[PDB]
RNA sequence: UUGACCUCAAAUCAGGUAGGAGUACCCGCUGAACUUAAGCAUAUCAAUAAGCGGAGGAAAAGAAACCAACCGGGAUUGCCUUAGUAACGGCGAGUGAAGCGGCAAAAGCUCAAAUUUGAAAUCUGGUACCUUCGGUGCCCGAGUUGUAAUUUGGAGAGGG
RNA sequence: GUUCUUUGUAAAGUGCCUUCGAAGAGUCGAGUUGUUUGGGAAUGCAGCUCUAAGUGGGUGGUAAAUUCCAUCUAAAGCUAA
RNA sequence: UUGACAUUGUGAAGAGACAUGUUUC
RNA sequence: GAAGACAUGUCAGGUGGGGAGUUU
């Protein structure tokens, strides 16, 4: 069908179709609020393939967020330490903007589980995403065993804990000797090898 | 009607003894959108209409070039409803013929006609300006001047 | 050298229930086993060869068969995890023994075990709680205790040396033949 | 100092020596005597170096003139001779 | 096959190599007619970016050691760069 | 002139959900200094103290774009071991795990990507009944910008 | 175990021939900066810039070019011990 | 405080360079 | 109405006891 004119079609940012189209989504968003309710996934191909499902129980939310560094919450930026902590501009917010989004939409959008998000433009002061969100609390989600398993109380805030797709990239949960500081959880990696076992019968 | 339909297949298969070919083979307007791309490339429909108000014009903006690749008659309709309402449905953004009785092949093949003469022919020149050059009256008549 | 410059007191953790974990897997063990009173609590493994040469010397258990053995072994993969034969699709059958090693365990599982009817009036089972008990992973000969003596005086030292040294040069042998 | 080796996991590096003083333990008490006593190269012991974690052969000791077929890895230039003057055969496995 | 000694270029033990079934997932990278057709389509809908189009020039004024080098700045990975200048003379020499 | 489609509003509309407390364990963000190097800024303290957000009896992770270079291993997690080693460090104070091996326990899998097109076959909600954690008949609505069945690479699919 | 139905004339599996085999994009990756790790000519994470192809892509613990070789298939998701 | 990178669109002449419509001031 | 591809996130150069750490 047109799964893959989309997707490929998409995939051609830099052509002079999409750059038409995207300039114009950009001040079209510009002028809408900070974060609204989208009546329709501008992208099905991408929203399709992350699970989205076009009947009662989804929704498709729209957030605006600001680019850039994160300037440390300090008056005039003392630091109050060491020199090599006193570096404030150049701080980077580990934390990618898609999962600031998601968390922001999940917070307006409690009652909603986020499930995925996708990027959809871009701007110079703000970055533009499109967030799928699945109610728990609709009978049809309830229902379908496909879906279903997301109403159990343990995916509550998947975003807030970073469960999400993109929440994951940020921790490195990842296979391999590359992510050995990461694969089971840094803090949970670093405290089970700074513990000192001593058995009854000390070897 | 399909209920009406339904139980007199199942009157005629239970009791009729018959092999469920008794309905006759029907015809009806494809208008899938993933059905009608699928039915393109393999050149079974006969006409294809496409709405232009689709708001996420990417949908569409391929499927004129790939009927056109394939050769098969397309038509850009006004209005993606009007559709829809031909199809029982609030909108389908698509429209296309797979089937039609021997009775409309005649006007079927104006329409082709027509349509490949409005729209077909002129898919090769086309292609080669672009529009959008309006500006406001405001500003138009001081630039006159 | 002792790593002991940071709040460690904070992280001592002390195995005072070990005992107490041993008794609670135990009574575990018998309560799945009350619960899996049919069957022997646990799949059948395959042979499998370890990789690390300090290793591979040792036969050791594999997770489960492959594909191709269950295939070989007069079954399906589906069938074959119900009867209770674990199933490993990631693993390759690159050597003919160890499949057949594996095939043949295979049916002797299959031989040695007894499925009951689904339609009930299943007799008395007497499960056993282990099915590698039944199964032990046997060590297979690497050659026998005595042989005839025969030799070509090749100088096995020799040929050792020979193949190291060509191994070394064959990048400067292949550069100098153009 | 030196030059580094990054990752240098240990298992490149396995390489038991064994010396021919311990060679003959390796053969069961139950029938160390009988090969001993019976020493002829019509049935001459086969000992597999390698199933008793031992990678290369040395030669320290000197083992009896009893030919005794070995099986290792490696075998270094003395010991190789010193078996094949016991009558032994040095044969090689990986 | 193995030499069946601890050291050389074929060092090994000597075993019967079963050479199993080859694993479908190897073929992911192989293409497929829908995906080709789809992705000339869209190709030929888009046109080139003008990274494309500079890239073209340059190939056509100043030869592909010049392109290569432009379009390993631009993509990074040398390698790629090689497929990117490939595909460019594919779409020049189409021209004519 | 009338009826539709799309967006956006109002409802003390009918049916619902969210805040908060607790927070020993977990998942993330943020985040110092004392001290140590007999001074001290790299560095150690520490990816810790404090603060912030998110759930449960466990949480996370989980069925490899992994480890190995082997006669191959085969979800994830934990213990012993690797190992106080590679390696890092004004190579100083000091920091420092992983592959193999033994054991604890064992489970698989499913979404997009196919035209069902000789039949949107899907489902929320309202109503009457009933054997009421739901089912039946009927009626609106969601849905072709894709709701049903099949397939998830181990494979898998159209035909004979 | 017992009792009320025959569930369905519906679903699933295996053998051979034949044509296919779609598998995730502001993503992979690269430059720079910040943080971090034992990760070392840059282990992981993040801001900015560029921005990819499908017999392709990732990894193969020393940077770079050339040519092979070994294993998986990321940018989607659930799951007790 | 200054330089560079995206926000940066669409228009003539001079300066040129290519191709058979593109790039620079 | 004025203005307009100019003003207006990331690196780099300059100034910076206005502020922080340390030495004497």
């Amino acid at each position: 069908g047109a799964y893959k004119y989309l997707e490929e079609l998409q995939r051609k940012k830099q052509s002079d179709v999409l750059r038409f189209l995207q300039r114009v989504r950009v001040w079209e968003y510009r002028q809408k609020n900070v974060i609204h309710r989208a009546a329709r996934p501008t992208r099905p191909d991408k929203a399709r393939r992350l699970g989205y499902k076009a009947k009662q129980g989804f929704v498709i939310y729209r957030v605006r967020v600001r680019r850039g560094n994160r300037k440390r919450p300090v008056p005039k930026g003392a630091t109050y330490g060491k020199p090599t902590n006193q570096g404030v501009n150049e701080l980077k917010y580990q934390r990618s903007l898609r999962a600031t989004a998601e968390e922001r939409v999940g917070r307006r959008a409690a009652n909603l589980r986020v499930l995925n998000s996708y990027w959809v433009n871009q701007d110079s002061t703000y970055k533009y995403f499109e967030v799928i969100l699945v109610d728990p609390q609709h009978k049809a989600i309830r229902r379908d065993a496909r879906y279903n398993w997301i109403c159990d109380p343990v995916h509550k805030h998947r975003e807030a804990r970073g469960l999400t797709a993109t929440g994951k990239k940020s921790r490195g949960i990842n296979k391999g000797h590359k992510f050995n500081n990461t694969k089971a959880g840094r803090r949970k990696t670093w405290k089970r090898q700074n513990t000192l076992s001593l058995w009854r019968y000390r070897k | 009607e399909k209920k009406e339909r339904l139980t007199k297949e199942a009157a005629a298969v239970a009791e009729g003894k018959s092999k469920q070919d008794a309905s006759p083979k029907p015809y009806a307007v494809k208008y899938g959108l993933n059905h009608v791309v699928a039915l393109i490339e393999n050149k079974k429909a006969k006409l294809v209409l496409i709405a232009n108000d689709v708001d996420p014009i990417e949908l569409v903006v391929f499927l004129p070039a790939l009927c056109k690749k394939m050769g098969v008659p397309y038509a850009i309709v006004k209005g993606k409803a009007r559709l829809g309402t031909l199809v029982n449905q609030k909108t389908s953004a698509v429209a296309a013929l797979t089937e039609v009785r021997a009775e409309d092949e005649a006007a079927l093949a104006k329409l082709v006609s027509t349509i490949d003469a409005n729209f077909a022919d002129k898919y090769d020149e086309v292609k080669k300006h672009w529009g959008g050059g309006i500006l406001g009256n405001k500003a138009q008549a001081k630039m006159d001047k | 050298k002792n790593h002991f410059r940071k709040h460690w007191q904070e992280r001592v953790k002390v195995h005072f229930d070990q005992a107490g974990k041993k008794v609670s897997r135990r009574n575990a063990r018998a309560t799945r086993a009350a619960k899996i009173a049919p069957r022997p609590l646990d799949l059948l493994r395959p042979v499998v060869r370890a990789p690390t040469v300090k290793y591979n010397r040792k036969v050791r258990a594999g997770r489960g068969f492959t594909l191709a053995e269950v295939k070989a072994a007069g079954l399906t993969a589906a069938y074959a995890r119900t009867i209770g034969i674990a199933v490993d699709h990631r693993r390759q059958n690159r050597n003919q023994e160890i499949f057949d090693a594996n095939v043949q365990r295979l049916k002797e599982y299959q031989s040695k075990i007894i499925v009951f009817p689904r339609n009930g009036k299943a007799p008395e089972a007497e499960q056993v709680l282990s099915a590698a008990a039944t199964f032990p992973i046997a060590q297979p000969a690497t050659d026998v205790e005595a042989r005839a003596v025969q030799d070509n005086g090749e100088s096995a030292f020799r040929t050792l040396r020979l193949a190291r040294s060509e191994k070394k040069f064959r990048g400067i042998r292949e550069k100098r033949a153009r | 100092v030196g030059m580094r080796y990054f990752h240098k996991q240990q298992a490149h590096f396995w390489k038991p020596v064994l010396n021919l003083d311990k060679l003959w333990t390796l053969i069961p008490e139950d029938k160390r005597d009988q090969y001993l006593k019976s020493a002829s190269k019509e049935t001459a012991p086969v000992i597999d170096t390698l199933a008793a974690g031992y990678g290369k052969i040395l030669g320290k000791g000197r083992i009896p003139n009893v030919p005794v077929i070995v099986k290792a890895r490696f075998v270094s230039k003395l010991a190789e001779e010193k078996i094949r003057a016991a009558g032994g055969v040095v044969e090689l496995i990986a | 096959v193995k030499t069946g000694i601890a050291i050389g270029l074929n060092k090994g033990k000597k075993v019967t190599s079963m050479t199993p079934a080859p694993k479908i997932s190897y073929k992911k990278g192989a293409a497929s007619n829908r995906t080709k057709f789809v992705r000339s389509l869209v190709r030929e809908i888009a046109g080139l970016s003008p990274y494309e189009r500079r890239l073209i020039d340059l190939i056509r004024n100043s030869g592909e050691k010049r392109a290569r080098k432009v379009a390993k700045k631009r993509l990074g990975s040398f390698t790629r760069a090689k497929a990117k200048v490939e595909e460019m003379n594919n779409i020049i020499a189409a021209s004519r």
